[PDB]
């Protein structure tokens, strides 16, 4: 993820401009002089159409006398991004440290607090990535979270359609194909892209067949001799490289009521099914925003006050307590929402 | 939906981009401008070369 | 009921051969890499991106898949721009700007 | 297997401490304060939960005024070991070694 440093005196919003091409359906305009000469409400020249009959009727033709014919126009769009703040604190008393049997409790507590604070940012980033993504696919006549049943499981056709949808948006691929090697008992793998999945979908992935009744999962051991491996890789399922994230989230409790008359376990929670995501996110599409970072490194601000006479005040003239607090800023702003893909399925076939 | 009770109400910076204006008064700028526009890439031709 | 079939592609190839149409792509006789394939003579064939799902699910007259992906025979090497595989004796090229 | 030498004047038991992280389900305490300055009877901050719905409601969050919100705490546990003794002997006579 990339970071953008927001200036100090411009509010809490970021705006960017986007330019629509000429032959596009988003270029609605009024400069519409046609081939014979007439004002019509179409100034984009059949933009974003792939029908031959429609196309060979708005083509700009010219005569030997010229004239005022075939005018066009252009438009603009804008996009926005925001910001937010977070923080938490913890307080203690003096006698807790003096009379405790373990003299090293304070260091352990502080390290645990810092380490726990270091994961909330990752959770926030994952939530932001999950909640802002186009091209959401449900495999099989579901189209919503309220129609997910035992038959809404990931298949080869759904993955192929997701890949086709990603390609239709001209998303960039970053992993090259491997043509094979001399090594006995290996397999060839085509070009693919990363795909992050949770650890609860492994039994399903291991038990998926392709369109011709063969195991579609190629383990990493099969092709690692001639290829390359990234962190967390477990293999290539279709035209995607599966990466198991132990901290991947899911939607628990959403879906239809569980039907006891099924042959599969179908992970459930509270009498209803559960939804597990498979996410394909490409960089250079989204970005993160910070604030009050002169050197970009001090994300967290920590304020500590130990017990003593420095915390006397009037509500505790003895000063028997102290505290420590952490606070920070965070923001998210996304370009090209069609370059992030999500597939929602069930688990444990 | 919000924080705790205020009980103080100082000169704040209530959200000026939508709704409650401000404590000091009107604002000039309420958003930063990204000066590099986003441009779509060009298409490709398969039949012209042949 | 009017869909792509192996018989239709074979008939089209036979009709093209009856017209003495030229072939400009040679055949791959084989390589030394494990899990590769050999393909015969072929000619280019341009299709839209909406015909990929039906092409991928075609079966020959022996109950076997007909689409051979590019990764299988890339050791020999033709690798045209938009080529993705060989369905019968045609090299399939996906054109993102195909009309209909 | 490793070996640890027990000291003399301490008995026949060994006790060890274990520290539990913050975002865990075993960190059960009563030092929780909600984002609106109210007690919530839990201070582990949605610990050991992987539900999207459960999160985004227990996130810390903050406003301009601040206040007394988002309190946390920690805990610890113990483990034990033990020891025992074994032995055996054998007896014989003198004539068994001479006239054999």
């Amino acid at each position: 993820a990339d970071t953008f440093s927001m200036p100090k005196h411009y509010g809490k919003e970021i705006v960017r401009l986007h330019y629509i091409p000429l032959l596009d359906d988003r270029n609605v305009n009024d400069q519409g002089i046609d081939a014979s000469g007439a004002t019509i409400a179409n100034g984009n020249l059949y933009g974003s159409s792939r029908d031959v009959g429609n196309i060979t009727a708005k083509m700009p033709t010219l005569t030997e006398i010229g004239g005022r014919v075939n005018r066009v126009g252009f438009k603009r769009v804008e996009i926005k991004g925001k910001l937010e703040k977070y923080g938490f604190f913890r307080e203690y008393t003096q006698e807790q440290l003096d009379f405790d049997s373990d003299p090293a409790m304070e260091g352990h507590v502080t390290t645990e607090m810092v380490k726990g604070a270091n994961e909330i940012t990752e959770d926030l980033l994952q939530i932001d990535l999950l909640n802002s993504a186009g091209t959401v696919r449900y495999p099989g006549a579901a189209t919503s979270d309220a129609e997910v049943d035992a038959s809404t499981e990931v298949t080869y056709d759904s993955l192929m359609r997701l890949r086709l949808d990603l390609d239709n948006a001209r998303a960039p691929t970053k992993i090259k194909m491997i043509t094979g090697t001399r090594m006995i008992d290996t397999r060839t793998v085509g070009n693919a892209r990363a795909l992050y999945v949770g650890s609860d979908l492994v039994p399903t992935i291991e038990a998926m067949k392709d369109n011709h009744g063969n195991p579609a999962f190629i383990p990493i051991e099969k092709y690692a001799a001639g290829g390359a491996t990234m962190h967390g890789e477990v293999g290539q399922l279709g035209r995607f490289r599966v990466i198991v994230n132990p901290q991947m989230m899911h939607w628990a409790g959403v879906g239809k009521a569980v039907d006891p008359n099924d042959q599969v376990p179908m992970h459930e929670s509270g009498g209803k099914y559960s939804v597990f995501p498979m996410l394909c996110v490409a960089s250079e599409a989204f970005t993160t925003v910070g604030f009050a970072t002169d050197g970009k490194n001090v994300k967290f601000k920590i304020i500590t006050k130990r017990p003593g006479e420095a915390t006397a005040d009037r509500s505790d003239p003895y000063g028997e307590m102290g505290f420590m607090s952490i606070k920070w800023y965070y923001g998210f702003m996304v370009f090209r929402p069609e370059w992030i893909a999500l597939l929602k399925t069930v688990a444990r076939l | 939906m919000a924080g705790p009770v205020d009980n103080i109400k100082p000169m704040k910076y209530n959200d000026p981009a939508n709704g409650v204006e401000s404590s000091i008064g009107p604002q000039i700028h309420t958003r930063y401008w990204y000066k590099r526009a986003l441009i779509d890439a060009a298409k490709e031709a398969y039949f012209g070369q042949l």
